[PDB]
């Protein structure tokens, strides 16, 4: 493993196992090194694993990352913001990224 | 991915009540973000 | 795999020991802000691995 990748994966393990401050200390390092998208993924994961979807959503909509859009859609889904979710799915359906298309297709199925 | 991280991903379906298609796409986006590290 | 755990724990511990040796070299305050951040990140990672994978 490249060290920073290892640290990022461990931080994610941290956010899914109730070790949020440890994960944040790792993110503070990743932030210093410019891996801002990974920092945002760790923050979203930490907030969402704690059930704080509203805070996650507010922070996610204040920092733009195409690959993290699905996480914000998951926040809207869990909060039951139907209108916002539908709007987000229509926008994501416009993406050329096959991974985003797969996500949208999966969420549409989930919603049926 | 580290086994313990995959273990967490394997619980996303029940934790967030989402199907396997959603989980797989999110796991792929996550992996993609980590693959951008120099 | 127990082996991957053992291996990544050794990687983090070696990196932490090396960083603490680099911190004996002296440097300006900005250098120590960088090293302190890295040190805390490594300690944190080692902790999570201990707590979760043991």
């Amino acid at each position: 493993y490249k060290l920073n990748v290892l640290l990022a994966e461990i931080a994610l393990i941290g956010t899914g196992n109730h070790y949020h401050e440890e994960a944040n200390c790792i993110a503070e390092w990743l932030h210093l090194k410019g891996e801002e998208e990974a920092v945002q993924l760790i923050r979203l994961s930490s907030l969402m694993n704690r059930g704080d979807y509203a805070s996650a959503l507010q922070q996610g909509n204040k920092l733009a990352y195409p690959d993290l859009e699905p996480w914000l859609a998951l926040c809207e889904y869990r909060l039951g913001l139907g209108s916002a979710l539908e709007s987000r799915l229509n926008r994501l359906a416009r993406s050329q990224d096959p991974r985003i298309q797969t996500f949208v297709n999966g969420m549409r199925e989930q919603l049926k | 991915l580290l086994a313990d991280l995959q273990h967490s991903i394997n619980k996303w379906s029940v934790i967030y009540n989402i199907n396997s298609t959603i989980v797989r796409s999110m796991k792929d986006l996550m992996q993609g973000i980590l693959q951008k590290f120099p | 795999n127990v082996e991957t755990v053992r291996s990544i724990t050794m990687q983090l511990e070696m990196a932490l020991t090396k960083l603490k040796k680099d911190m004996m070299r002296g440097g300006d305050a900005k250098q120590y802000q960088v090293w302190q951040r890295e040190s805390k990140a490594l300690e944190s990672a080692i902790a999570i691995i201990h707590y979760v994978a043991g």
